[PDB]
């Protein structure tokens, strides 16, 4: 479907290709992995490498950016000579920086994982995930003060004013106030165009300035579902100081009240939604109405088959969500799943 | 995620659950075995474990230290199996060592294993339900009288690659004999020696410019001559 | 358990520093 | 001109007396794989940097 | 089948929170003999030697030098590739 | 040698001692919040410690691994205290993890501990005999529900410095705006994009020639221009 | 206590490996 | 024995890593 | 609250009593595009590039040379600065 | 007097099998100022600099260059040795 030209796609792929020049990052990085007679293309097959997901990567890196001058660019694209033999871990590395994604071995194909917002896959509350003998469920750490980078100085190769690298600056004013000055030096992989180049910096500045926050914790025999690149949400009482989660103890259709397992508290002026697990097994949110005795509830509707202990969230207007994004899940020899996470 | 089926999502969110087994199959097809299947346990019945048609033997094998992260090295996990009656020397021997083949391994909740294992049958069995990851044999480790050891890995690792990958070199073509590239489909000429022949078992290119010239091949030499002039 | 323990404990943490070395000198890890 | 194989040449002045001129015969190897080509032409060659 | 399971977060986290993301783009070491002249892995500007070393791969739109595999020089023949010959004045 | 008062040495050589007192104080100033005071212990009427007039607060704290040493690398203490009822978290989610705030620690013996705290009163009490020691919180380990866990280090860190650290750049200026260097002092004239606007609340400098010359202030540009010219 | 202290034992001592090589990489360290 | 032999095997570990590494330092080791 | 305390005089001293009182100064690497030539951290004589570099520092008395920040060729006026110009003999 | 004994073949073999019977030889490193001339160890062709640099041992018929002692330009004396010398035509 791919028109290099243009960078316009016309329907729905179907899994074949046509050979055309283009200059798309995603399908340099597949020509790098899959080619027989220089490339990867002996060790590692074409039926190794999803091709499903680098057709996505390659949507994102088309899309029109703002460049500084006024015109519009497209994000990111492959201009590179290389000439020099250097390991394959290298070049990969210098291939998945530019474009922000990490390559990670999912079960049956290699799969690249990018940074770009998602949605929420699944809530895990205090009851969901294993106590240890410490009593603390989830386990946060923060980064460090000096490794929080504010300046970056970037290597690109310059078109117009002879093809000879030229560095550019990246500052963020705010942060060097508060932290102090980090400095950091970087190269831009396969950068002709200033725009890139400083778009490369600023998302080491943003990325370091927003996200400094991870948890470990441990799923006991569902975490067969997740794979690293997922986004989930934590729902942790005590950090945020009021019940959030539980289990339902009895449902009653006819009165559509739901014993819960924790007294809760309606907010002030707002609309409350309470999440619960259907039958078939999917999340289905339904609007508060009342609590009798912080106990009972009464959902507007009860949803089909909500069977005794099963999780429920209270999503209030006013709290925030904390979304997080997995990158490994180490299993155990228990039947649990060791799960970490850092701030998205 | 992976595209787990709904009714083992299902399985997994109850508080009692059934028996987790693991279907072990390691595949000799690339190195020039036969496709053995194991597991650890016998069914109810005391036979082997029967999952579609495959019907798995009992034998003690365990692998563990699987994990999915992609930040560091790779994962390399470790398998174990014993060979007190001598079975893994006897393939070990032959196959070399048994590096190269393939590892597949399945996780199957026991409530949809077949009817067959089960003395009064299952109701709720479920041939689609299994969660299936492949590897490959690295190394083996350890050989004794006792038991066997391999490290497995990823299909796709990246230790011994390096990209361009293509040699420029004065004298010596880099092209494989009859391939794609090589473009050579015709009698047998010469030996690797350069001495005439026409038993087709014997004739290899010497990947010299004469082995070339045997064949009125010389358009498609892989190499490039006369650099060392330049190069000197 | 008395120095035994202890000579024990230094001669497995000696050993897993050089499997962990090794394992780190190969591709991703911090030597490499 | 074509994609797989193009040719290009300049006109050579010519000489006035009866002398003899040097030639330089080189050849260089780009790349690995099927190219696209050159961009505009005799332009996109340069010697020196002209 | 027993152990000791720890936490990564502390460990991880100690490079940065990107290297956590998107792995970390290599530099070239520096050679004073450039006199500062920085160098990129991505672009070779000049003609360098052949033998022993890789053919070079070109991804996207770019200016090149390239590997020599021969070069010469000769007397020029007078004749233009015509018919039609004419030399001297 | 530190100059310890001689009550304190005359103190340290006895044969039995008094109570070896160690008193916290957290310095958020830096940052922007207020400074917190704790101690690890009641005194002996049941109140919080008095020790002049800071009257520290009861609260399990311990900071452990503290040296002196200049061979290898940098000390990096580590001081763990409890959130059991989430006092810490407060503090982190506020003041971006109390990361840079100054930690101030005190070794004071019992017996010089101010009159208050003594039921029967102190005769030999002295306030001036301390050891005190600074430093800057680096990083928290660890955050949970049962504690929380920072790491110190030392004020004068060498980590991520490079000494010349001032880079000549072609198009951009690298001084701060309206500071010593820059010399602007003016009404607020641009927004980061070279946009007009008057507010100054929004004033910024883009860094760029234009942001430089909407101030009339090209004199003092930090960049040097023109050098692509002669790098190429 | 039998071949499970051994198991914990190396499992901590990789772990102590790790932490070593990180601590020795930064300013002044060995590998520094 | 309770935390404070997991606290000494970790010291002892993290001992061993310091002399493991001083020993592949000299000639012949992987650092060398 | 516990563990094992060790001794370090046998470590420190692995390396040298000299390094235990003061460390131990940097040598640049060797490049054989020098001839043999050795180069030191505190000297250079020869004038570099300037985007992307630093500005030196200099501390004492010495023989320096600097990184270029301007150079142009262009033909020179006759007059010397002086009321009177004389042009030719 | 005591401990635990471990087996080295797996930790030995762990490089390969060949380091085992005989060590592996090394490569200098590469800089792109030659332009991709590949450099070894025991052979230099050209005249290197005599201060601070070892004295070179060659050890079989090879072709070498050496460092320079001394080198001086000066007017040739017209006396070729001979008692008999003719100055012009
Ligand atoms: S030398 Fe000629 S015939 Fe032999 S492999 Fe190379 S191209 Fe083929
Ligand atoms: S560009 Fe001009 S106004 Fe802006 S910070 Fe630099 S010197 Fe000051």
């Amino acid at each position: 479907n791919y028109n290099p030209q243009t960078r316009q796609y016309s329907g729905i792929w179907d899994g074949t290709f046509k050979p055309a020049y283009s200059n798309n990052m995603a399908w340099c990085l597949w020509d790098m992995l899959t080619h027989p007679r220089y490339g990867m293309g002996k060790r590692l097959g074409a039926a190794d490498v999803d091709k499903w997901a680098l057709y996505v990567i390659g949507q994102y890196c088309d899309q029109s950016v703002p460049d500084g001058f006024g015109g519009t660019e497209p994000r990111i694209t492959c201009n590179a000579y290389l000439t020099t033999q250097r390991k394959a871990w290298d070049v990969l590395s210098d291939f998945c920086s530019a474009m922000r994604c990490m390559p990670v071995w999912n079960g049956q194909t290699l799969t690249f994982v990018q940074d770009r917002p998602s949605d929420k896959t699944w809530t895990y509350n205090r009851s969901n995930v294993v106590m240890p003998d410490d009593g603390a469920p989830f386990r946060y750490s923060f980064s460090a003060l000096k490794d929080r980078h504010n300046a970056v100085e970037v290597n690109w190769i310059d078109p117009n004013n002879g093809w000879e690298t030229a560095t550019e600056l990246v500052e963020d004013t705010q942060a060097i106030a508060r932290y102090g000055r980090n400095v950091t030096k970087m190269d831009a992989f396969g950068c002709t165009s200033r725009g890139q180049a400083h778009r490369a910096g600023l998302w080491l500045i943003k990325t370091e300035l927003l996200e400094t926050q991870t948890v470990d914790f441990s799923v006991g025999a569902e975490g067969l579902r997740h794979v690293p690149g997922d986004v989930i949400e934590i729902c942790d009482d005590d950090y945020a100081g009021i019940s959030t989660g539980g289990r339902v103890l009895a449902v009653n259709s006819q009165t559509r009240t739901l014993t819960l397992d924790r007294e809760i508290t309606l907010p002030s002026s707002g609309t409350a939604l309470i999440s619960l697990v259907d039958g078939s097994g999917n999340p289905v949110s339904v609007e508060v109405q009342s609590v009798t005795d912080g106990v009972k509830v009464k959902v507007s509707r009860v949803p089909d088959g909500v069977a005794e202990y099963s999780v429920w969230e209270l999503k209030l207007p006013t709290l925030r969500q904390r979304l997080f994004r997995c990158v490994s899940i180490r299993e155990n020899d228990d039947g649990t799943y060791a799960i970490t996470a850092v701030q998205h | 995620m992976q595209d787990i089926r709904q009714e083992t999502l299902n399985e997994c969110t109850r508080a009692e659950q059934s028996a987790s087994v693991v279907l072990w199959e390691i595949d000799l097809t690339e190195v020039g075995g036969e496709r053995y299947f194991f597991c650890n346990e016998q069914n109810e019945k005391g036979e082997p474990v029967t999952w579609q048609g495959r019907q798995y033997q009992p034998y003690p094998i365990q692998g563990s230290g699987f994990e999915l992260n992609g930040k560091g090295t790779s994962t390399r996990p470790t398998l174990t199996v014993s060979n007190l009656y001598g079975m893994v020397t006897g393939m070990a021997e032959d196959m070399q060592s048994l590096v190269g083949g393939t590892v597949v391994r399945r996780k199957v909740y026991a409530r949809f294993l077949d009817a067959v294992n089960f003395v009064n049958g299952n109701s709720y069995a479920d041939p689609e339900q299994e969660v299936i990851s492949r590897w490959r044999i690295e190394q083996c480790s350890e050989l004794s009288a006792v038991s066997a050891s391999f490290v497995l890995s990823t299909p796709t690792e990246t230790d011994g690659a390096v990209f361009p990958g293509r040699i420029m070199l004065a004298n010596t073509c880099t092209w494989t004999y009859r391939g794609d590239e090589c473009g050579y489909s015709g009698p047998a000429v010469a030996d690797e020696y350069d001495q005439p022949t026409s038993d087709i078992t014997k004739d290899k290119c010497s990947k010299c410019l004469s082995g070339c010239k045997f064949r009125n091949n010389v358009g498609n030499f892989g190499g490039f001559l006369s650099i060392n002039k330049l190069s000197q | 358990i008395g120095p035994a323990a202890l000579k024990a404990v230094y001669d497995m943490a000696r050993k897993g520093a050089r499997d962990e070395i090794q394992t780190q000198m190969r591709d991703g890890g911090l030597f490499s | 001109m074509g994609k797989g194989s193009s040719k290009g040449h300049t006109p050579r002045e010519a000489k006035d007396n009866l002398k003899s001129t040097q030639l330089l015969s080189v050849i260089d190897a780009i790349s690995e794989g099927p190219i696209e080509g050159p961009v505009d032409g005799l332009k996109s060659v340069l010697l020196n940097s002209t | 089948m027993t152990g000791i399971l720890f936490s990564l977060g502390a460990s991880m986290v100690l490079g940065g929170v990107a290297q956590m993301l998107a792995p970390k783009a290599r530099t070239p070491r520096i050679q004073t003999t450039d006199n500062g002249k920085q160098n990129t892995y991505f672009s070779s500007l000049d003609n360098m030697v052949a033998q022993g070393n890789v053919l070079p791969v070109l991804y996207g739109e770019m200016r090149v030098g390239s590997r020599v595999v021969s070069q010469e020089i000769s007397t020029a023949d007078e004749g233009d590739g015509g018919q039609v010959v004419v030399i001297g004045r």
